[PDB]
RNA sequence: AAGGGGAUGUUUAGCCGGGAAAAA
RNA sequence: AUCCCAGGCUGA
RNA sequence: GGCGAGAAGGGAAGUGUGUUUCAAAGAA
């Protein structure tokens, strides 16, 4: 309590000697910087006064609260007007500090989108950063989709794909159905790829994991199947192309083929080869539905094996991947019309099949350790 | 970093003080000690340890990142979960895995903002020329071998490096937007 | 009640003035004086630049935002000059072309002196505009006052408002300041060869804009 | 609207004198200029081609 | 320890030898005079040799240097027969390009329009100098390009382009291949499989520019000097960048089939 | 998302001329 | 003495 | 931003005001 009265006390009084020598004539003031050289002995009259700028920055010091942030505009707005303000990195960095430290996030976006016309640099990207991960706190995903829109629309604020990652999964997070939320991080996707920003695989990998999961849960009786499976190759290419650049950056007859592409491969990598795998099941299941995956699952744990053995990518096996192969391998055998009956119940048998031979696998594979056993199993049961 | 209440009084009392003694409100290296924050940073030998405020900023900001993208992936996975659950112990876990992941988050981020605001202005840790004597002297080179070129109006990768600087020259010419000094067309005798 | 000239008040970026007691240097002997730089506040007229513009701007410190330092660049387009323009503009507005229309000019619109007999008469009824790209800026008053050097030249106007298609049908001068910077109504063209890092296109528009 | 319905015509607006124009009810000084300075104008082809 | 007086008075020397910025490193203290001359010895000798092309880049990031026009004398200076100046993978020790090309990592150029580093500015001299280069600094170049041993995202398609362009060039001169066949002879065993490692970093997976229409809305001021030595390649000399990679291939692996 | 959310980031200095305030 | 100057020149 | 603007002065002054007789050149 003491301690706080003293503070606002002292910012206050600091406040209140800033106006007093402004109005005092303008020989009396703080000067504008420090001086410079020919104008220890090199160091003599470098940084030896006490500029309007420092005093300003050293009165907000004393700032804790959402009031005395409207102290620290009075001491701003004395600046502008008075003509003792210099902006910089150093000011802009510290403004947006002293918002996010006062608790004004409002504040801090009104600073973002009002920079451009008061100030020289904007501020620091850690900041946009640490603004992002407060909306996402305060339960707002939303605010996220406006600050990354104004953030790439300023000239000023260079590109990151860091950025992007997080403003898709933001708006995956967003309150709403699920087929709107993937709309929403697709619009961002593609405004990514369309500016030509290499994503991290994390960013693809979400959007295929979250197509396939639409895409499962249609198949299990906004965008259709047919959509659903076409976003989530585009994704993967778009992964594929993605790792490419940035690599460059740092420095039947096709399923025999598939085997010479694989033994001729340096190394695949495991998490790669089984989101291919379950999009080559999908699209199986959805042209046999209409009218071998198995290899690259099994070719995926032999990676996943050899890295055991010996990027900023997720890892791990998807839960919708896995009941898909529990829910197929659980087929009932009760689940011209009796000719196509006949001609489902053999499609559901192969399909029995390759989820019994795809668990076997992954038994064997480095994820079993991510699946306790007759687990999915009891779930559905339940 | 903050003012003490010896300062408050003998400095912040009346505007003759102030302007008596305001010279001493000029927070710099020399009037911190890092023993305490590399004692809180471990950095137990043969690490460096902290010397500066920017390095306590910069150890700040890595663990600041780290924890944010914890929470990042605390966040998708409950997500994910609440996804399952449209289609528990999963919950019941999630539950004290976000509290402690968005305790720990704030306190990074709190930590990041009152770093940045307290930590002394950055000043040149050498006696070098500041952005404005940069700009005149820049100036002032291409002033003097204009000059000189125009007084005298091996050599063959000379000859050749004009010709790659006229074929890489932009069309329009130079656009300087960010000037720090008022415009000036600077000269040389040649 | 009756109108008056406003109060003096000081510029943004300057010390306080003493000010003088009396309004002119014959106040009241000779009535109907007039001083060169008196502030011209009556509607049709356009206040003095850097003299009676841009006022100090004092508000509560309740009602104090950081929306509150962006009015300079949030002036609407008939009052908006070229610094303000350009301050929030790709490379501040540099390698970019510039020019004014003049037909929204507050004297043209409003006052006593707006409908005047004219040596041509009255009006009953494609253009070249005079265009300016910028090379050289520096803001002594961000964002309103600025020392902008830049090329000159003949533009070519024509049918969309207008639109600036030939930007150099004659070449004028190199390096000069801006014509008639110090206020009216700017429109602004990005260069042909422009880049998407430096001009970036609008982000686009929410699917669902839910409420 | 009154002005032209005191004038009958465009010959009559023509041709009309300043007592004519003054004799008209509710024009103004200002408005009888205006209108002698762009029949003169009209008469001579330097209006509405200004 | 020199005083600035007199490490100005021997500048031209300490240039002349290779041991500038050391001393410059060493000064007390850098005053307008000392980066006046500087300034002035940079843009009128761009050429510097042994630890000075090295401590080059550094010593302009730690002064600030970013002037556009300085950065592009500096790099056109250092691009200009890269041979004489930095390490040849084939067959006192000239130091390499990688090392060199990594530290522009955090130069930034100033008032230039569309670029804002100095690998941007880098890759534009490169391009502008390409039809003068020898099939030894074409690889050269390449290789301390894309050595193992961060680059913007807005410079990243510029990168591409550039590799696009020296791949084709590579392809030109080893086709047009007496003084051919002293070239040939030239290149040995140990060459050949240099060359093919060096290949092999770009083998596979081609960039999407190289199939964009550039290779192939007027094009944007960033590659615009890409532009320019694609229309002097064409019109001095259509085959893909991914057509001179598979040929560099197979004529590698041919020459390889016949420590 | 182990690793760019990284790093770099003191003020151009004089002379003349004109203007305003304080003082006179 | 450093508030302003749509006023100027200079610094190897 | 540029030109013009004294409600068209009787408020000072006696050897003054004014009157009469003269004289007044840049481009040297």
């Amino acid at each position: 309590q003491a301690r706080e009265e003293q503070r606002r006390q002292a910012l206050k009084s600091f406040i209140s000697r800033l106006d007093d020598l402004f109005n005092l004539p303008h020989q009396q003031w703080l000067p504008l910087h420090s001086g410079a050289p020919l104008g220890l002995s090199p160091t003599n009259g470098r940084d030896d006064a006490l500029s309007a700028q420092e005093a300003f920055l050293a009165a907000c010091r004393l700032a804790s609260t959402r009031g005395d942030f409207q102290w620290c505009l009075q001491g701003l707005n004395l600046l502008v007007n008075f003509g003792r303000l210099r902006p910089d990195w150093e000011l802009s960095d510290r403004l947006m500090a002293l918002s996010l430290h006062c608790r004004r996030p409002e504040q801090a976006e009104q600073l973002l989108s009002a920079f451009p016309h008061f100030l020289a640099c904007p501020p620091s990207p850690v900041l946009l950063f640490n603004l992002i991960d407060e909306a996402l706190a305060a339960g707002r995903p939303q605010d996220v989709r406006r600050i990354f829109a104004t953030m790439r629309e300023q000239w000023q604020l260079a590109l990151r794909p860091a950025f992007y990652v997080a403003a898709i999964r933001a708006m995956l997070l967003l309150p709403t159905s699920a087929d709107q939320s993937l709309k929403e991080a697709q619009l961002v996707a593609e405004d990514a790829a369309a500016l030509g920003v290499p994503l991290p695989p994390v960013a693809h990998q979400l959007l295929v994991e979250r197509a396939l999961t639409l895409f499962e849960e249609r198949l299990r009786q906004c965008y259709t199947t047919e959509e659903l499976l076409n976003l989530a190759q585009e994704s993967h290419n778009r992964l594929l192309v993605d790792q490419a650049r940035d690599a460059v950056r740092r420095h039947r007859i096709p399923r025999a083929e598939v085997s010479e592409l694989f033994l001729w491969n340096r190394a695949p990598n495991a998490h790669l080869l089984a989101q291919a795998a379950w999009l080559q099941w999908a699209a199986e299941r959805f042209a046999e539905r209409h009218n071998s995956w198995i290899q690259l699952l099994q070719q995926s744990c032999s990676a996943s094996l050899q890295e055991l053995a010996g990027s900023s990518l997720h890892r791990g096996l998807p839960p919708a991947l896995l009941a898909a192969l529990i829910r197929s391998s659980d087929a009932s055998p009760l689940a011209q019309k009796r000719e196509i009956v006949l001609r489902k119940r053999n499609v559901l048998l192969k399909e029995r099949r390759e989820a019994a031979q795809a668990l076997r696998a992954l038994q064997h594979s480095a994820f079993a350790d991510k699946l306790p056993p007759v687990h999915v199993l009891s779930a559905l049961l339940r | 970093c903050r003012l003490s209440a010896a300062q408050q009084e003998r400095v912040l009392i009346s505007l003759p003080q102030f302007q008596q003694y305001n010279k001493e409100l000029v927070l710099r290296d020399r009037h911190l000690d890092f023993s305490p924050f590399g004692k809180l940073f471990n950095l137990r030998e043969p690490a460096c340890g902290v010397r500066t405020s920017r390095d306590v900023l910069a150890l700040v900001k890595v663990t600041n990142q780290h924890v944010s993208r914890a929470m990042a992936s605390v966040a998708t996975l409950q997500s994910s979960v609440q996804l399952w659950l449209s289609e528990n112990g999963l919950r019941n876990y999630c539950r004290e895995l976000q509290e402690v992941t968005e305790a720990l988050a704030r306190s990074s981020r709190r930590c990041l903002y009152t770093a940045i605001v307290q930590i002394p202005l950055r000043r040149k840790t050498w006696v070098g020329p500041c952005q404005g004597e940069v700009e005149w002297a820049t100036q002032q080179a291409l002033a003097i071998m204009e000059a000189d070129g125009a007084r005298d109006r091996t050599l063959s990768k000379m000859a050749e490096m004009n010709a790659i600087i006229q074929c890489m020259q932009p069309e329009r010419g130079i656009v300087a937007w960010e000037l720090r000094n008022p415009p000036r067309v600077v000269t040389a005798r040649g | 009640e009756k109108e008056v000239p406003p109060p003096l008040k000081s510029g943004i970026g300057e010390p306080k003035k003493t000010g003088y007691k009396f309004p002119h240097v014959f106040f009241p002997y000779k009535s109907r004086y007039r001083s060169p730089h008196r502030q011209r506040w009556w509607p049709g007229s356009a206040p003095r630049f850097l003299l009676h513009s841009h006022p100090k701007r004092w508000a509560p410190r309740r009602d104090l935002s950081f929306a509150f330092f962006a009015f300079h660049g949030l002036k609407p387009f008939a009052e908006k000059n070229l610094y303000e323009l350009m301050h929030s503009l790709p490379l501040r507005g540099a390698s970019s072309f510039f020019w004014r229309e003049a037909d929204s000019d507050p004297w043209k619109h409003l006052g006593r002196k707006a409908n005047r007999l004219q040596a041509r008469g009255v009006r009953t009824q494609g253009r070249k505009q005079l265009v300016f790209s910028p090379r050289e800026i520096y803001y002594k008053r961000r964002p309103f006052h600025a020392l902008v050097f830049g090329r000159l030249s003949v533009g070519q106007l024509g049918a969309s408002s207008r639109v600036l298609k030939h930007p150099e049908i004659i070449r004028g001068l190199s390096r000069v300041a801006p014509p008639q910077a110090s206020l009216g109504g700017w429109k602004w063209r990005p260069p042909k060869d422009a880049s998407r890092w430096i001009f970036r296109p609008k982000f686009p528009l929410p699917f669902r804009p839910e409420l | 609207e009154d002005i032209a319905a005191a004038f009958s015509s465009w010959t009559d607006l023509a041709n009309a004198t300043i007592d004519v124009l003054q004799s008209v009810e509710g024009m103004t000084n200002q408005q009888r200029r205006l209108i002698v300075k762009h029949v003169r104008l009209y008469n001579h082809g330097l209006w509405p081609e200004n | 320890q020199l005083s600035p007086r007199e490490f100005r008075r021997q500048s031209l020397k300490l240039q002349r030898q290779g041991e500038l910025f050391g001393y410059f490193a060493g000064l007390p203290y850098v005053s307008w005079r000392s980066l006046l001359r500087v300034l002035h010895l940079l843009v009128a000798k761009p050429f510097f040799r042994g630890q000075d092309l090295l401590a080059l880049p550094v010593v302009c990031k730690r002064l600030g240097v970013s002037d556009f026009r300085v950065v592009d004398r500096l790099l056109a200076g250092a691009v200009v027969r890269p041979s004489m100046n930095f390490a040849s993978p084939f067959s006192k020790k000239r130091p390499p390009f990688s090392l060199f090309v990594a530290s522009l990592d955090d130069w930034p150029v100033q008032h230039h329009p569309h670029h804002m580093h100095a690998v941007q500015r880098l890759l534009a001299a490169i391009c502008a100098n390409l039809h003068n280069y020898t099939t030894p600094d074409l690889l050269l170049l390449f290789d301390g390009l894309t050595a193992l041993g961060q680059m913007p995202v807005e410079a990243l398609e510029e990168f591409e382009v550039t590799l696009g362009l020296l791949l084709l060039q590579i392809r030109a001169r080893l086709r047009e291949g007496g003084t051919g066949k002293d070239g040939e002879s030239f290149f040995s065993s140990r060459n050949v499989l240099k060359a093919y490692e060096i290949v092999s970093r770009v083998a596979g997976v081609p960039p999407e520019c190289w199939t964009s229409p550039f290779f192939a809305e007027p094009t944007e001021g960033q590659l615009t000097v890409q532009k320019h030595a694609l229309a002097k390649f064409l019109n001095t000399s259509t085959c893909s960048p991914v057509h001179a990679v598979e040929d560099l291939l197979c004529l590698l692996g041919s020459r390889i089939l016949a420590v």
